Parts: structure tokens; C-alpha cells; sequence
């Protein structure tokens, strides 16, 4: 959460919460509402949402699903989809703490490594989630689209 | 008795993320007997000696 | 570390299964309660050194453990046992702002006991120290706010002994 | 039974280094205090 | 400042600022104009705050204010004064700024060596900063009044 | 480091007295723009990579650099040049979130030139580069977040003495 | 240290005797077959990405392990995992070429049943993730190769179980 | 060089060489001959190695000289040929030094990093190299080949 | 074992072994019927060289031999003589294995120390080794005098 | 650092072009010259002690220097002069074995000048010593041998130039 | 560093003879001397705190400096200004205690003059205080131990240019 | 001297002389004069005692003194002798300092390494040292020659 990424600071720091850092932990008590609201919709569309970003990656980079490619093949196809759909709960995990902390930690530390072994293309990956990021903001609110789509942005820049 | 040295050692080997400017060129300060040492290591890096310099009035 | 909403998203990634109905009220237990945390936090950071001040002198000064021989009966032993309960009572506020008890059994609570005995600092003694602690700190919080401090007080006594 | 993520994740610190002086020097130097001496 | 310091981590991470830390600086953003509303009421109200306080300080420690103690004397008790509004300025511009570094380097940095330097109280000192908190919390909405309480609650512990 | 919220306190600090009625103009000036340059350094990380890739092709690709004895004729140099410009971005893009250079000037700027002339690196040919990169990035930031993009890469020139 | 040379020699020095013909043809056997070991070991360099991807494909993934919960649910987890088996196929190759196991034991046995058993690794998994690994090098070394490649990956699981 | 890798343990040592490096050191001296040799019929045949190599890594990964991908067009393929024959220069100028250190220096250092960046696929990159270590051995005897094949192999390694 | 050595370097470099340390094991396992036929014939006239040195010895040092040097008397010339030999016996043992560590485990670690333990003369015990060699190459063929010479050779660095 | 071989890859890597005949006769000189010169190497470790000590004394014997007032004239200052002349000779045979001298002048050369000019001691003194080093080595190495260790000691004697 | 009876045996080192009768009067004199300086040090130490403080009242209090921007004019300022002349004190009754300065300048006023004009701390005023403390040192202590504070207060004057 | 040693102790505690330590230095100031009168009598005595104490040497060791020895001939003789007589000089400036560091700083460090390049033992040169020892204790007063003794002492532990 945010209020565990502030309490690392002031662990280290080896100070009490700094009143600042109490007053964004108070911004998230009453954000709480509608970030939960906002993750409810993501959720609620999951199943459409990703497979809507699914024809839109493999559209951008027909080379992921083609003969010789990574995901060639219903099963890898399928397999694929899963990527995305883990990387979608991170982001709604993500989108309910209000902080990058969610997803850091899985999926976003040694993740380069993980794909670079098994040999799914990284860009593409990070391509997939920019998808995401379109349909996410289509089916949401204005600014419930800025919020989700910042969240969004952080895991695509982690993918770089 | 001390002497201030500066050298500046590149990073080939391990191309850091973090900023590490500071630790490419550094002035710093170390002991007579400690000098020996830390030209030694600072040979083994590779690194060029800029300057040495001696603190202490004495040679 | 982990908190009340971290915790939560550590279970739903275990079950590997998008928030649920159980989840959000589970969230929104800790959303409510947030009010009352950072409040009850910021009055222990204002009245933190009070808070030990009074707790020691409540349970262990004017005793024979200030008197010579009782482990708190130097100059350098009594600034060390402030700074022990210092440090319970500092990650103890974070635990309760977070409200898990991962931060104190990561940090508070880790290898505090064996350290104690070898020491020979008694463990009984800094468990009734820490519980007029509590009850200091639960008066200076408020009744609500008393309830949740005392639970993770509770925590780092228990471990302790 | 399915282990989280927090098993053997928070082991690591945060990294204190030097840079243009400012009050945080005297952290960095905390820093330096906390830990080659064990306060 | 909060960016300030938000920044100082990030930089120490060497990672582009986070979603979570990015809301924080538009929640700044967003607060800036009442941030600045408080400041400016405490600096219109500044010269009554002080003669209010420090007739509770001198009630408080009265031996400081007599003769035989560090404010001895009108002359003594008046450099007193001057340096207590020298907080209290320093105050404001942490309220306003709203983050207790900037405060922190006017003043906590070596308060210790100060103080014995001049020979005064800390104490005494800490009690003026708690008279000037029941002030501003009368000059205050009870929202300000918060924040104006948590940032005297870092100048008191600056005081110890 | 240093902001536009601290200068002003600088200031003010310097004066020893409150904040006047104009220089609270100024900070509320920050606190407008303070929107539009968040959105901005968001959008900067998601497209850093882009602008990277962009503003290398148009500096140096197909170029006696790339080409042997350029000094980017080695892979190690290849990857180490992108480190750098990579790391002027980073820093410059802190920088505008702040408002204020001297942070850039003081982290990036002191003994860059120095530390440069011992590694024999072009320094003009990477200012021409840099100001290839703030070209593509106002281009893909916008114009309002491009005209204070390019007003730090501007100090990164000055810096590049 | 520990080689199969180095340990015949050794056990000469404990004796203080001078060079026996029963050291004399051990010492020739490892002499004879370092050809054939240094070749495969090569191989094994060559090839070791392909190896520990197919190890994890025919043994560790598509299973509860990488599904949530299996301790490799997460990417920091799985990173750990592919280097962990990296590691085991780096210091295995290092002993194969010595030519003997009290290597292996050394550096990669030591300890390492019971920081798997503190962190919650699956003792089990590990086991048939090296068996996996027995059968690709197996394959890509040969048979005379990696034959003996086996016999000191076996020492590593059993070290393991 | 198998020279410069002793110099480096001597000068850590600050003790002359055992005669175990003496030993490798005459090694190189003896085998100096084998590996210009080795170095003329690779250098005479360099061109027409490259030429087959490429087709050869067409013909396995037809993505990277597919639309979309980083070689599509002549101008692309043709810099696709000249970074295979600069890894091939390097290649015989490992060969020649003995060591795999001189290759390293010169590049496979940070490569993943700047090929990367660049937008090529480093597996593709990989299969080219292996194409031109098929092609090697093809036009060089075995035992030269049993050489250039390791130093090929750790450029392969090094890609990986 | 040399190709031991090799492996400890690699593994603190955390790399697989290098094509080089592969060419070193090689020739060494070539050259490992030659270099322990030299060892089996360096021990089968170990004793009567170890007699024929120790001679030599006493001849350019008789003051040690004589009383007020450490092999005063017939029994501390007899533990000199033991010494001596069990040194030779370690001699056979580096060279068999191609690396000079096996002789430096045995002894050269702290020999220094030991001698000033003891008194005897480590320039003596030097010279006594340098004639050992002697012999020992003119005992020898050429080409195992060669190594021979070369490994006493770092026994004689070691005792100076 | 460099070798003969990699002083020449070196060259070839600037120029970018393939492997050339001029280059290879260079080379072939490197590699016929390399087995005397590893002889020779030989002779000049078994014997490095006793050069040193005969330098020492031909430049210092009964020296000024030794006595009182004279740079050297102490245990610590006696111990240092000949410690520095036997870092010189085991790094001017390492660079006379390897035939590049490149690698004596970075890792000794760099900062030794800057480093006696702080200490005040006399580099033409030292360069006496270094020559009659050069010359005792040449005697005892032989002529041939002398050769190569004279063009290293020549490169020290630019050195304390 | 070097102590005064140091000194003279450096000179007899030097020297090559044994320590002159005048210079072993010079010894005699200076024990005979530092017995009363011992006793004042003494003195000096149990009041250097008041000494201090009394000097800081003399110049710092009520003044520019300390009025905002004076390089005083901060809390981090003023603990560095009176650590400085704390320090300084303490140098000074060590080099008082041995009879030479020649520790105070090796150490305490080694570039501090060059560190304080980059600094832009005035130096000049500095030493004007330092003068002032100086003299009230020298009545408190005495006219014998006045005469050592003033070879003190002369090596300060020299820190000064 | 032994302030000055006690002084760079108090300098890395920062803090001003010790009470003991001040103490200590009164009792060396007293000590003063009778270490000048004892250092006066060593000094007038120093040449008949090194007389001595070089007769004592050569009947220790003869064979140094003879030919195959590190004294043999007459100039060797005169540089052992040049050698024992500045050690002399150098244990008389170190007495009348009364600090054994300054001593140990001007000369006896690596002193060990300086006889290894003359080639005298360092044994030999103990026992003259012990020689030269006995004679200065008959030469100065029952209280004198105990401060001479420990002089020597840490003179022998040098040669050892
Ligand atoms: C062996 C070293 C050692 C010392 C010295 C020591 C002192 C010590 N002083 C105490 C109290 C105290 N000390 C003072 C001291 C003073 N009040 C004044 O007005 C004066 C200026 C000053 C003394 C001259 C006071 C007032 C208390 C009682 C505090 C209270 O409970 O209100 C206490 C707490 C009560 C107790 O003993 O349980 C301790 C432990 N403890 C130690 O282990
Ligand atoms: C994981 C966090 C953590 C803990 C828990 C910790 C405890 C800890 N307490 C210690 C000692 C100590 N702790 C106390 C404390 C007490 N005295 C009393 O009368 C009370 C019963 C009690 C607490 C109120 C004392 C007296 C010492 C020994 C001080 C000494 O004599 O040197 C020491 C030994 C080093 C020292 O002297 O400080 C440690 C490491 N350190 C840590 O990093
Ligand atoms: C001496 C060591 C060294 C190397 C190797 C090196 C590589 C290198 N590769 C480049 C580009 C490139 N590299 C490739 C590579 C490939 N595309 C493919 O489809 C294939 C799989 C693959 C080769 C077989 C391509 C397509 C480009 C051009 C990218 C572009 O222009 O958009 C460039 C930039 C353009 C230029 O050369 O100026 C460099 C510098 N630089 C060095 O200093
Ligand atoms: C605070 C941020 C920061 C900066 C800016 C910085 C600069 C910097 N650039 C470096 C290297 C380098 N930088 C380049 C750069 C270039 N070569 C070219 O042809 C281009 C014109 C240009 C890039 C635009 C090269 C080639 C090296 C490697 C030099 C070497 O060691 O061989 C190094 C040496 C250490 C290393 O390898 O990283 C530093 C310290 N360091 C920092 O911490
Ligand atoms: C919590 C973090 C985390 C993630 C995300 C994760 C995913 C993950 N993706 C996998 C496979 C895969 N991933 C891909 C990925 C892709 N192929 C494409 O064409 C696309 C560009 C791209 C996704 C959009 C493919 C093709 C496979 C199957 C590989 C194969 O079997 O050939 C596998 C291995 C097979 C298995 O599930 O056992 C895992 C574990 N594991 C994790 O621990
Ligand atoms: C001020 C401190 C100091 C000392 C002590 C010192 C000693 C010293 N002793 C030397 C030689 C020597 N030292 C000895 C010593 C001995 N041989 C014996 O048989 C005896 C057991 C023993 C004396 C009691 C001999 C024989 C030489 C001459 C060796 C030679 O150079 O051939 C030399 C080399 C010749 C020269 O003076 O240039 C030095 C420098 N140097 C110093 O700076
Ligand atoms: C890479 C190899 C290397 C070199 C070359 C080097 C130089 C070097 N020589 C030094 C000292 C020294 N060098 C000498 C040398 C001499 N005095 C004489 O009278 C002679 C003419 C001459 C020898 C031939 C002396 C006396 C000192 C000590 C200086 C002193 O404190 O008086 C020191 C000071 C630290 C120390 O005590 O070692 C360095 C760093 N350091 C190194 O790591
Ligand atoms: C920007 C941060 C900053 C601060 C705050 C500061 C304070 C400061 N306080 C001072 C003195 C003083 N401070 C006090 C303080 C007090 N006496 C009491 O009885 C009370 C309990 C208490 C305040 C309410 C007194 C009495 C003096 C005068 C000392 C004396 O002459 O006896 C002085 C010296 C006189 C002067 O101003 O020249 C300074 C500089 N300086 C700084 O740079």
C-alpha cells in the first residue's frame, strides 16, 4: 500500500511518520472508495477487456502468434492470455493499494529475466499491456481512466 | 601524515545503473602507508592517478 | 513488511483470483479504520517520549531494578532500556498505522528474545513495562484507538516473552 | 496452502550514498554510524 | 518540499516516479491554495500569536522569565522572544511548504548545541511551541488546525 | 538538491522575513503548472524508451561514431553512450517535475565536463544529440511540457561546458 | 581444495610415501578421460540457456509450482528458480571437469538442504528439476560424456534429499 | 590474450609466474603458427561466410527479414551483414589471441544492452552467429575448427 | 591440479571455464604421461640424489653442519636431512600435477614462520634445494629436466 | 594492460580491418621470440631475489644515502627503497616476457612520478639503481635475455622521466 | 608530528651524532617550563566550555552574523561556528602542552583557510574573536601560560592568512 | 616523547589530556633530569662499551666474523660494527627521549628485511645488541641501567 511504501521511508529514516506522510496516507483512506469502485469495473469486464488487448497485440506484432513465434499455437496462445490476465489482477491489486508496491513485487522485479529464459518477446509483452491500457480507459471513467491508466503506465515502463 | 590524491577510475567493467559519477572521478584522502595500498588497487582498477598531493608539511 | 490492504492482496494472489465480495470488505474495513489510525498517530508521535517516560515510571522506577545491581542501575543501562522501549513503541505506531503484524515480526521482534536472555535483562520486566506502556498510550489515544494499539503491543510483549 | 510473496522478499535495505551537501548529508552520515558501529 | 523529498527517494532508486508518487505531488498541487490560505493567516495573526504565547511560556517557566534565569531581564527576555519568532516564522514556511525539512534545516539542526550555547531551557522552548499550537488552533479551522498541530508536533520534537 | 517551492524559502530565509504577497504569487504560480508537468514526467516514463531509441537513430546512427575508431565503435561504448544519455534524461525529467534546475545542475552538472574530457567523449556531439532528444520529447510530451523540457535541456547544454 | 589429482595427491601426503603405481594409474585413468570431459563441458557451456529452459519445461512448469501459491507464482520467485538451476549446472560442470565430487560438496552442498528448507523451496522439486537437467545434458553431451556428467549431478541431488 | 590473463593473476600476485603458467604461456608460443593459420583461411574466406551465414539465418528465423521486422529492406539487411561481419572480425581476432578475452573487450559487453536498444532480436543475432560457426567448420579442417568452434561458442554464450 | 586452479579462478569469477582453461586441461592431460613418467623417475632416484645434495649442502655451508648451527650433531643434521626430503617428496608431487599448488599447500604457507621457529637458515635451506636441482636435472632427461627444473625453480623462489 | 598480440589487435580493431600478412609477421615474431624469452623468464624469477639484492648494493653500498640526513637513511626508509626497486623488476619481466610495454608504464609508471616528486626522492638515484638492475639482470640472464629486459628498463628509466 | 624533545632528536638524527649538550639544555629547559604549563592546561580544559562561550558573547552575540544571512545566521551554522572555535581551543592546548604548533598546523590549519574562503565564512573575523579569546584565556591562565597561548594565538593568526 | 604519544591519544578522542595522562607527564617532566644524567653517563661510556660489546660479539660468533660469514673480512667487520654503533646512538636518543616509539619510528622497523638484504643474522646481531646491553648496565647507575634494560628490551624484541 501506500501507507507501507511510507513506513519503509520512516523505517529507514528511523523517524515516526512525517506528518506529510501521514497526510497522502489520509488521502488514501478517502480515495479507498473510489479506487475500489474503479477495480470492481476492471474486474467486473475482465474476461472482455483482455481479449480485446489480446487481438489488439497480436494485430500490432502478428510475429507473437505466427509460425515460429512465441505463442504459436492455441495452447501457447492461451498461455499468452494467462500473462496478460496475471499482469491485469496486478493492476487492479495495484489500482486498490494506490501504490506501485503491489506490482513491484511480482512481476515487475526479474521479469526481464523470467521471459528472456522461457523466450517470449519482451516488447510485445509490454506492447499487450499498452492494449490494456486502451481498452481499460474506453470502458472507464475520465478520470477513473487517469488513475487506473497511471497504474497502467507503471507496469509498461517496468516492462522496458 | 596524509595525502590528498585524486584519480579518476572508468566503470567498464560493470556499466551501473545507479549514478556512479562520483565514484568515476573522486579527490580524496588517505595515509602515507595507506597510499600504497590504495595507488596499488587503484592501478589494479585501471584508473588514472590526476594528482597526488601531500597534507603533511614534511616530506 | 505488509499492511491491512497489502495483506489482503498477498491472500487474493495466494487463492490466484480477481478481488471478491470478501475481499472489498475486508479493504474496506481497513478504509474506514484509517481515520482513527492516523489520528491516534499523530498523538503518539506528539507524546511518544511522555508515553515512556510514564510507562517506566509507572511499572520499574523506584524499584530494586533501579536500585544497584538490577540491570537498570547505570547511567549508560537505564539510557539503553528507554531506547529498547523507545524502539518497541515506535514500530509498534508504524504496526498499528499499518495494521499488520509482519513489521514487528520482521524487525521488532526478531532474535529480541535470545539476545534478552543472553544479556540477562529480564524478559518479565520488559513485558510489564511494555503493558503499562499500552496503557498509557491506549489514555493518550483514545478508547478506540486503545484498542487497536494494545492488540499490536500485545504482539511485541508476547514475543518478547 | 500457497506461500505469498513475502517469503524471503523484504530482506533487503535501503542504500545510503553521498552526493551535493545538504541536510541529508547528516543521514547518509546516521547512516554510516548505524551501521559499521551496531547502534 | 513534499516533491523534494519524493524526488530525493526516487533519485536514490534511479527510477522514474512512480504512479503513487506522482498522485502525492498533484495532491500537493491540488492543496496548494489552502496550504497557502493558513500560512497567510498565520503570518497576518503572527505578532498576537506571540505576545499571547509567551505570557503562557512565562506562566509556564517562570524562573526563565525572572531574574536568574536565561530570559532575565527585558533585554534578555526580548532576544528570547526574537528567537521564538524566528520559529515561528520558520514555522509557517514549513506549513506552507508543507513538509518539516525546510524547518528542519532552519532550525532542528544543531538545536541542541544552540540551546546549551545560550544556556536556555529546551524544555521552556518546547512548552512556548505548545502555547503558540493552542493559539493557532484558535485562529485555525479545526482541518487547519490539524496540519498547523502536526507540523508545531515535528517543531516540539525538534524542541527535545 | 533544490525546488521551486524551496528557492522561494531560500529566499525568504535569506530576507529573514515571512513570505511576501508576490512571492506567494510565485508559489501559487508553481502550484498551476505543478498539473500539467506531472502528467508530463508521467508520460515521459512510459515513452523514455522510444525517445532513447529515436534520439540516438537521429544522433549518431550510420555515423563514424558507429563506425570504427568513432569512440562508439565498441559495443561496451554503444551500451555505455545509452547509459549516460539515458541518465541525462532521467535526471533532467526529475528536474521539470521540480521546477527548479539547480537540482540537475548540482547532481549531473558538477565535474561532468571533467570527468568527460578524461573519458575523450565528444561533449559537443552530445549536446547536439540532447537536443535532438528535446526535440522528440516536446514532440511527444506537447508543446506546453516541451517548452519547459527544452529550457532544462538547455542548462544540460550549458552543463555540457 | 579438492581435486581428483589433487586428492590422490593428497592422500600421498598424508601417508608422506612417494608416488605409489595404484596412485600412478588413478592418477592416468584421470589423465586418459579429460579429453572426452573437457569437450562435453564446452558443449554444456555452449548450450546451457537451452538446458535449464528445457529442464523447467519438462520437469517445473505448466504445473501448481508456477500457478499461484507453488513458490515460482510470482517472477521474482521463478528468476530465483532458473538461477538457482543455473547455478547447480554451473558448479556441477566446474566438478565435472575436476573430476571429482568433494567440489560440489563444497561450495554447492554446503548448507543448502537447510536454506531450502528455511525459505520453503520444494526439496522434492528441486530433486526432479535436477534429474531433468541429468536427462538434457544427458542428451546434449552424449553418452560416454554424460554418463559421467550424471554421476556427479546424482551427488548434487542426493547432497539435496 | 593467454598472455594477458597470466599478467593479470601476476599482478595481483606481485609474484612471477608458476611454471604452470609458464607452461600455458609456451602452450600459446608453440601453437602461434595454428592460429595464424587458422586466421588466413578464415580472413580469405570472411566474405563469402558472411554471405552464406545470412542466408542460413534468413532461411531459420524468416521474422527478421519479414515485414515488421528489424532487417526488412535492403538497407537494414545490408547493416544485418555488417554487424554478422563485425562479429566475425572479432571472432578471428579472438582466434588469433587465443583467449576469449580480446573478443570480450571489443564487444559482448553490454551487446544485449545496445542490440536491444536498437530493436534486433538478440535471439536472431544468436542463430546467426551459430550460422557462421556451421559455416566454419564447413570450410575448415577439424582441428582448427575444434578451436574456432570454442571461441565461437562463447560469442554464442555471450549472446545468450 | 592445474586445470583445479583454473576452476577455483572461474568460479570467483562466477563464469563457466574459458575456452583457454579448456586448452590448458587439454594439453595438460597430453602432456600427463610424460610429466608423471618424469615424476616416477625423479622418485625412484630420490634417495640417492637426496644423498648426493645433502653432501653438496654441508660442503657450502659447513658452518650449519657444524656445532653452533642448527644441524649441530649428527641427530639435527638427520632432521635436517628429513626436511629436506620430505620437501623433494612435495617437489614430485607439484610436478606430477602440473600445478605449483600442490607444493604450495604442503609447505611454502608459513614455511618462513616455521623456520624462524626452528633457527635453521632459510638462505642454507635454499641453497641446499638449488643443489638438489642440479643434480636432478643432470639425473634427468632433457626434456623432464626442463620442467623439473622449472617447478624447483619456484621451490627455490619460495625459500628465498 | 596489452600484450604483443593484443597491442596488435588493438591497432587492427581501430583500423577495422581484417587480419593482415604485415600484422601477422609481427605476431610471428612474438610467438618465435616467446620461448627464449619464457626461459629467460624463468632464469629471472629463480634468481630475482639475489638481482635485487646485487642492484641494491652497486647503487647503495655504504651510499650517502644510508647515511643519516640522506632519504634512505632509516629502517622504514631502507625497507621502502627496496621494496620499490623489487616492484619494478617483477613488473618490468612480467612486460619484457609479454614484449608489450604498455601494461609496465599503466600500472607503474601512472602517478609513481607524481608520487616520489610528493616524497622528495631522487629519481635520478633511483634510476642509477634501476640501471645497474638492468645490468646485473642482463648478466645473469644472458645477452639475448638482456635484450628484452633492458628495453623494459628503459621504460622505467622514461618512468622516472 | 613531532615533539619538541622529538624535534631535537630529529635534528641529531639528522645529524648522524648524538643530541648536543646545548640541545639536551633546551630539553632540560622546556620540562622545567612544562610542568607550570601542565597545571594551567589543566585549568584550561575544566573551563573551555566558559571560554568559549564567553568569546562568542564578546563578537557572535548581538551581532550581524547572526542576524539572517550573516554565515552564522542558521542552527546548522552556529553548531558549526562554535564547534570551530572549540576545536581550534582544543588543538591549541595540545600544541601548548607539547611546545610546538607544528601538530596544529599539520592538522587543524591544514588548508582550513583555504577551506573557509570557499566556504566564504570570514576569516579574518574569526581570528578577531579568536584574538579576544585568546587574551581572556591568557588573564585566566596566566602570564607564563599567557606566553604559550600566545605562540597558540600566533599559529591561529597564521590560520588566519 | 611519551606526551606526545598520550597527546595523539587524547586528539582521537578529541577530548583534552586525561587526568592520569597529565599526572604521568608531571612525573615524566621530574623524571627528566635523571634521564639526561643517566643518558649523559651512556653517552660518555658509549664508545668503550661498544668496544666491548663488539669483543663479546665476535666470541658469540666467530664463524660470522670468519670467513663464510657476514662479517668476514675487515670491512664487513666495520660496517657490523658501523651498524651496532648507530643502533647504540639510536637506543641513547630514544632513552633521553623516553618514548620507545620514536625509536621504533626512526629506526627497528622492517629491520628484520634490512638484515636479510645485508645477509647478517639477525640472531648474531640480537646477541651483540645483548652484549652491548649488559656492558651499558655496568657502565650506568642501579636505577639507570633498569630503564636501559627496558630500552634494550624492546630493542631485542626488534632483533627478534
Ligand atoms: C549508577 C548511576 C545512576 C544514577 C546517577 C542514577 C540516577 C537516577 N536518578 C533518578 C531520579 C531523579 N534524579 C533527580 C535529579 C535531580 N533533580 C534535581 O532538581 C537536581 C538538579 C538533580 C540532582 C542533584 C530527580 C528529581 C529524580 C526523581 C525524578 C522523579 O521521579 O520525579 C532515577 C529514577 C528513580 C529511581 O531511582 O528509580 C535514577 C535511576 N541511576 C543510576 O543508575
Ligand atoms: C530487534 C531489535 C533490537 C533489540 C530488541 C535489541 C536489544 C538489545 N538490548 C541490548 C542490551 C540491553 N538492553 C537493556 C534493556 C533493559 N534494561 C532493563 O532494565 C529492562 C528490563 C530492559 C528494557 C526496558 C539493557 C540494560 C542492556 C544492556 C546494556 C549494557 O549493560 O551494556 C543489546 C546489547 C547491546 C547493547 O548493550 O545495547 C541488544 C542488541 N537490539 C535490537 O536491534
Ligand atoms: C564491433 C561491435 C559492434 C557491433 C556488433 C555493433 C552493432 C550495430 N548494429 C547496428 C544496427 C543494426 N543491427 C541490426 C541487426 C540485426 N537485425 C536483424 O534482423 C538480425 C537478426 C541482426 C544481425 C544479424 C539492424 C537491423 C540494425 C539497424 C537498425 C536500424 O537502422 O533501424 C548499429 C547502428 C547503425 C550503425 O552501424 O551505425 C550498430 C552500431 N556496433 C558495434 O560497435
Ligand atoms: C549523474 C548522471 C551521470 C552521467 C551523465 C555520467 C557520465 C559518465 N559516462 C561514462 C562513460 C561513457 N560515456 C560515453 C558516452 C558517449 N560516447 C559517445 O560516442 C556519445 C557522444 C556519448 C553519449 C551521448 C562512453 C563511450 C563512455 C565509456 C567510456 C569508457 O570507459 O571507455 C562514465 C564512466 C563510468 C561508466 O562506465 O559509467 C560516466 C561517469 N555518469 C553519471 O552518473
Ligand atoms: C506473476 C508474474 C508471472 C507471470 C506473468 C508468469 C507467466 C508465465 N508465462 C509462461 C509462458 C509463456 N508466456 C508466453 C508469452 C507471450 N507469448 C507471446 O507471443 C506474447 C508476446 C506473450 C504474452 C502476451 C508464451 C508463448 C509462453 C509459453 C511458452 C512455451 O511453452 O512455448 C510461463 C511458463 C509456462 C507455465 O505457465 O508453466 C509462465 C510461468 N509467471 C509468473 O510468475
Ligand atoms: C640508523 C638505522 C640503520 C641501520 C642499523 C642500518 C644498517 C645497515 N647495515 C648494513 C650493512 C651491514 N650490516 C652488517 C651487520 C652485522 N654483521 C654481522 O656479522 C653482525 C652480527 C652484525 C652487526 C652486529 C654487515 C656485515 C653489513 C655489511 C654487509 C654488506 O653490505 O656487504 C647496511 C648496508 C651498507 C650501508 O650502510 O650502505 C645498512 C644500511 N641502516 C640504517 O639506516
Ligand atoms: C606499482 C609499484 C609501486 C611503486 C613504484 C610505488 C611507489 C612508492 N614509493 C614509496 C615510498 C618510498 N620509496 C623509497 C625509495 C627509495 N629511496 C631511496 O633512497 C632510493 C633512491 C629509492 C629506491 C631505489 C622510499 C625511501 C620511500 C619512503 C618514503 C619515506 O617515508 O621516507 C611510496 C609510499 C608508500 C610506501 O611506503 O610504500 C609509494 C606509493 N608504489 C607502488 O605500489
Ligand atoms: C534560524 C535559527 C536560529 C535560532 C533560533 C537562533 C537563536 C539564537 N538564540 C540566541 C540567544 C538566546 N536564546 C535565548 C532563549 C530563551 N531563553 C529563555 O529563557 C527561553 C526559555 C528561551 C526562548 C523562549 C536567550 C535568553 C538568549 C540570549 C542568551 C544570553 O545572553 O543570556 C542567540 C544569540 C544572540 C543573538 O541572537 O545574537 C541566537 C543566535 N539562531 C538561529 O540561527
Amino acid at each position: 500500500s501506500v501507507v507501507t511504501k511510507s513506513i519503509v521511508n520512516a523505517d529507514a529514516e528511523a523517524r515516526y511518520l512525517s506528518p506529510g506522510e501521514l497526510d497522502r496516507i489520509k488521502n488514501f483512506v478517502s480515495t479507498g472508495e473510489r479506487r475500489l469502485r474503479i477495480a470492481q469495473t476492471l474486474t467486473e469486464n475482465r474476461e472482455r477487456i483482455v481479449k480485446q488487448a489480446g487481438d489488439q497485440l497480436f494485430q500490432k506484432r502478428p510475429d507473437v502468434v505466427s509460425p515460429g513465434g512465441n505463442a504459436y499455437g492455441e495452447e501457447m496462445t492461451a498461455t499468452c492470455l494467462r500473462d496478460l490476465d496475471y499482469y491485469l489482477r496486478l493492476v487492479t491489486y495495484g489500482i486498490v493499494a494506490g501504490d506501485v508496491t503491489p506490482i513491484e513485487e511480482i512481476g515487475l522485479v526479474g521479469v526481464r529475466e523470467m521471459y528472456n529464459s522461457l523466450g517470449t518477446p519482451i516488447p510485445a509483452v509490454a506492447e499487450g499491456i499498452r492494449a490494456m491500457k486502451n481498452v481499460a480507459c474506453s470502458l472507464l471513467s475520465a478520470e477513473d481512466a487517469a488513475e487506473a491508466g497511471s497504474y497502467f503506465d507503471f507496469v509498461i515502463g517496468a516492462m522496458q | 601524515r596524509m595525502f590528498k590524491i585524486t584519480a579518476c577510475v572508468p566503470s567498464q567493467t560493470r556499466i551501473r545503473t545507479q549514478r556512479e559519477l562520483q565514484n568515476t572521478y573522486f579527490t580524496k584522502l588517505v595515509p602515507y602507508e595507506n597510499w600504497f595500498r590504495e595507488q596499488q588497487r587503484i592501478q589494479k582498477m585501471g584508473g588514472k592517478i590526476v594528482k597526488v598531493e601531500l597534507f603533511t608539511g614534511k616530506p | 513488511m505488509q499492511d491491512a490492504i497489502t495483506a489482503v492482496i498477498n491472500a487474493s494472489d495466494v487463492q490466484g483470483k480477481y478481488l471478491d465480495t470478501a475481499a472489498m470488505e475486508k479493504l474496506k474495513a481497513y478504509f474506514a479504520t484509517g481515520e482513527l489510525r492516523v489520528r491516534a498517530a499523530s498523538v503518539i508521535s506528539a507524546n511518544a517520549a511522555n508515553i515512556v517516560k510514564e510507562a517506566v515510571a509507572k511499572s520499574l522506577l523506584y524499584s530494586d531494578i533501579t536500585r544497584p545491581g538490577g540491570n537498570m542501575y547505570t547511567t549508560r543501562r537505564y539510557a539503553a532500556c528507554i531506547r529498547d522501549l523507545d524502539y518497541y513503541l515506535r514500530y509498534a505506531t508504524y504496526a498499528m498505522l499499518a495494521g499488520d503484524p509482519s513489521i514487528l515480526d520482521e524487525r521488532v521482534l526478531n532474535g529480541l528474545k535470545e539476545t534478552y536472555n543472553s544479556l540477562g535483562v529480564p524478559i518479565a520486566a520488559t513485558v510489564q513495562a511494555i503493558q503499562a506502556m499500552k496503557e498509557v498510550t491506549a489514555s493518550l489515544v483514545g478508547a478506540d484507538a486503545g484498542k487497536e494499539m494494545g492488540i499490536y503491543f500485545d504482539y511485541i510483549c508476547s514475543g518478547l516473552s | 496452502v500457497g506461500v505469498g510473496t513475502t517469503r524471503r522478499r523484504p530482506a533487503r535495505i535501503f542504500r545510503m550514498t553521498v552526493g551535493a551537501p545538504s541536510a541529508e548529508v547528516e543521514l547518509v552520515i546516521n547512516a554510516i554510524y548505524c551501521q559499521v558501529m551496531d547502534v
